[PDB]
């Protein structure tokens, strides 16, 4: 007398449920021409469950069943690093801490990953630095058919800074507000009952990243052994 | 006191070279210029590197990329079967047909054995009915009695999305910018080429005096 | 749609012999851009220390709501500006 | 999960840590002890009651986490909630 | 082989089957629409190409 | 104040060229241009570059792809079967 | 065609995420926003 | 699913978040409260009462979210729909 | 499937819509009222009766969706069905 079944999610299917709970039910064996149950084979039913998060409640009585299912995943984060690196002026620098690691391509070339800086400094006398500036930040993130991906972030500019003073080089700010529903249609629509349903799917998501970088001039002797003394 | 002693360099051969021995070379670790000329063309390049040495002005490019999307569909119809006396089958969607359905109930019946020269029951194999199921969503509203049947099937898919990203950089006027925030992945292609995804940004301001970018 | 044909278009039992899709669909672009110029060594310091104060107002609302299972455990803010002078640097000027 | 605890040790260093990066002489957060390295003897009761005054040693000196100065000739004290 | 047949089919099939002789009356009526606008757009300068 | 320093470069190149010694250079960290001629060819150049340096105007092209499809067909037809 | 998209933007945030309210969505800035109402009395007293 | 809560911390932060886009000194959404740094008494009354007059601040101030401010010599002193 | 229903909040929006196109100052489609933003006064006696005198104004005003209007010195009132 029917179903109802809704693919949204990360939301595992009541059809596809209730084959896998049936191919889970002992098959009662005898051989002639004894009483052993071979029992099941649940490598099906894991399967399911095998990235499945959050409930599922639900009513399995005379094979018709009412499943429930819910979940609110909410994430966080918050990085901060700050590498620096000193050069004499007109000199370039370059700093990684990082990891080398191959790619294909073609033959096995060598490619290097991590956080990256390379800048050139030259003081332009009005106390001014004037950066030549690539910053880098990358990782190994997972594979693809052929080879490894890398998540990425460069960017390259010039700036000019003053000789204590913080100058943003760089940002991203990202948002993303989902949304998905599904319903029969005219009985989701019932202001009370009408949940019964439905099935949604709700996403917010936020980035931001800013890169900046300050100057110090070092000019003096003691100038040298007041920073790297602290 | 701004330029890069090495940019003027050969901006300054062309208009020594004209002007005439006169030499002109760049100190790079000591950013200074040295110029070698007589008294009369000394005196027109110091005028020169004094109108070039000016301060640059720099730009803050911000981009703001919206994107608004919103999807709907529905999806509405009746089905029927019975025995030999006929079908009603439709083939739009997403919608499962009634005739491979009424199918995979029957091959999922349970086949009663015996084997001579026991009394087991191999039960059914789901793998075809569901198959049918995997991506189905919406209703499905039936009558399954004596093998004729009728199946209602409806849905309504309704998405939406927002997304607002906005990168942005910050160069000197007359340089240009890259700003990348992504992913470099391969490319096969051929020999695996490295190719790079996601937000890019390259931008070369300059100002144009009515204090407007370009 | 998909229909019988004749049965089809009865206006009250129609609807038992067809098959509808209907879709919809709609999206939006947009690029904007907008440059700014910092002239002054002032200037440079006006953007660019707002945002700062933006980033640096993120990371303390996100420590305000600190890591739910450890307490209290700092959780990474990004430097204040102007912190003037620490509360027993302040002392030391007192005396001497 | 669940409960203070508190404070320092940690912050405690924090303090000492916050004191250092304008300097000058350094401060060494000894366990709960903040130290301070370099006539000055009136420096000391003028020096001290600042602190003894200010709202944050009278938070924190009220907290449990010592305090304690050196001098350099040399000589030193500690200092607490009840010296002030 | 049967579902084979009725993988792709659409629309009636009435029959009577009986005795192996039948009568198969078969109908459809398939009727689509569409309706498609999109509107790109670009700003260069002058004589610049985009 | 608005063309780009090194595009005029080359134009200027075959204007002074054929007008003759003179030079013409292009900083481009500075958006400047160098003119080093005598003093009758300059006071050419200036009114030439006074010409060049004009405003652009900036156009916004809108497409408009429409498209409206109608399909139909239908399909009726009897069959009958039998014995031998 | 700023204030056209920010006007699809705010329709699409006057109807909510349905799951979870209320919860912000992006809106795109606003332009010509002013003073903020505690900046502007700010103002009125210096 | 299901219902109010309300209102802040959030907006209250985003709040002052929109005091200092435009600035100028700082704002500080601490918890519920905001925050402002910079003889400014007269100043006060003067500048508390358009506050107190703003039907923004009569709704947020009667909406429970703290108010509160900061001067720079310093002081401060929080404010809120009854100080109105 | 199967009966208004209607109207808007979508056509409210798409009427406010409808004004901006031509602008000019915008239009704010409030839920189901509009806004329009910027010593007129008999403007408004004139303004609004055009209105009361426009027939899709009859039609809409009598459909349900609000009105409302705003100037800039500031102030606005709403008008419907009913103050027309």
């Amino acid at each position: 007398a029917g179903l109802m079944q809704f693919a949204n999610g990360t939301q595992i299917p009541i059809g596809t449920l209730g084959a896998a709970i049936s191919q889970a039910k002992p098959q009662k064996g005898s051989t002639v021409i004894i009483n052993p149950d071979t029992n099941g084979d649940l490598s099906t039913l894991a399967q399911l469950l095998s990235g499945f998060s959050g409930t599922a409640v639900g009513v399995v009585k005379g094979d018709w069943m009412a499943l429930v299912q819910a979940v609110k995943n909410d994430s966080s984060s918050n990085v901060l690093s700050t590498p620096s690196i000193t050069t004499l002026d007109n000199q370039e620098a370059f700093f990684m801490v990082g990891q080398d690691v191959p790619v294909l391509t073609g033959t096995v070339e060598r490619k290097k990953v991590g956080i990256m800086l390379k800048v050139t400094p030259q003081i332009n006398e009005g106390n001014a630095v004037q950066m030549v500036i690539e910053q880098e930040v990358s990782k190994v993130e997972g594979q693809t058919s052929l080879d490894v991906v890398f998540g990425e972030r460069k960017l390259k500019t010039t700036v000019l800074a003053n000789d204590g003073e913080l100058i943003v080089l760089g940002g991203l700010m990202d948002d993303q507000a989902g949304e998905s529903v599904a319903k029969v249609p005219l009985l989701g629509d019932i202001p009370l009952i009408g949940n019964l349903f439905k099935s949604t799917a709700d996403k917010k998501e936020k980035r931001n990243l800013m890169v900046f970088i300050r100057p110090t001039i070092l000019r003096d002797g003691m100038a040298a052994d007041g920073v790297s003394q602290r | 006191k701004y330029s890069k002693a090495e940019d003027l360099v050969d901006v300054l051969k062309q208009v020594s070279g004209t002007l005439t021995i006169v030499s002109i070379a760049a100190s790079k670790h000591s950013n200074a210029l040295i110029v070698t000329a007589p008294q009369d063309i000394m005196q027109s390049l110091q005028s020169v590197i004094e109108q070039l040495d000016i301060r640059r002005a720099q730009v803050h490019v911000e981009a703001l990329i919206v994107e608004v999307a919103e999807g709907s569909n529905i999806n509405f119809g009746v089905q029927w079967a019975s025995k030999d006396a006929g079908l009603m089958q439709f083939a739009n969607g997403t919608q499962i047909p009634i005739g491979t359905l009424g199918a995979a109930i029957s091959q999922a019946k349970p086949q009663k054995g015996s084997t001579v020269i026991i009394n087991p029951d191999t039960n059914g194999d789901l793998s075809t009915l569901a198959q049918l199921l995997s991506g189905f969503s919406g209703t499905a509203v039936g009558v399954v009695k004596g093998d004729w049947m009728a199946l209602v099937q409806a849905v309504k898919n309704d998405s939406s999305s927002n997304v607002l990203s906005t990168p942005s950089i910050t160069t000197l006027d007359n340089q240009e910018a890259f700003f990348m925030v992504g992913q470099d992945v391969p490319v096969l292609t051929g020999t695996v080429e490295r190719k790079k995804v996601g937000i890019m940004l390259k931008v070369t301001p300059q100002i144009n005096e009515g204090n407007a970018v370009q | 749609v998909a229909k019988v044909p004749l049965l089809g278009d009865i206006p009250l039992i129609g609807n038992l012999f067809k098959s509808t899709a209907d879709k919809k669909e709609k999206r939006n672009l947009m690029v904007f851009i907008r440059p700014t110029i910092l002239r002054d060594g002032m200037a440079a310091d006006g953007v660019s220390q707002r945002k700062y104060n933006y980033m640096r107002a993120e990371q303390i609302y996100r420590d305000e709501q600190g890591l739910s299972l450890m307490p209290h455990t700092a959780q990474p803010v990004l430097p204040a500006q102007n912190q003037a002078l620490p509360p027993e640097v302040r002392a030391f000027l007192n005396a001497g | 999960c669940a409960s203070h605890n508190e404070n320092a040790s940690l912050l405690a260093k924090k303090q000492a840590q916050n004191i250092s990066q304008n300097l000058p002489v350094l401060a060494q957060s000894s366990g709960t002890t903040v130290k301070m390295t370099i006539t000055p003897d009136a420096f000391l009761t003028s020096y001290q009651r600042q602190m003894c005054a200010d709202p944050t040693v009278k938070l924190m000196l009220t907290e449990g986490i010592n305090y304690s100065i050196t001098i350099n000739n040399q000589y030193q004290r500690k200092l607490d909630r009840t010296t002030c």
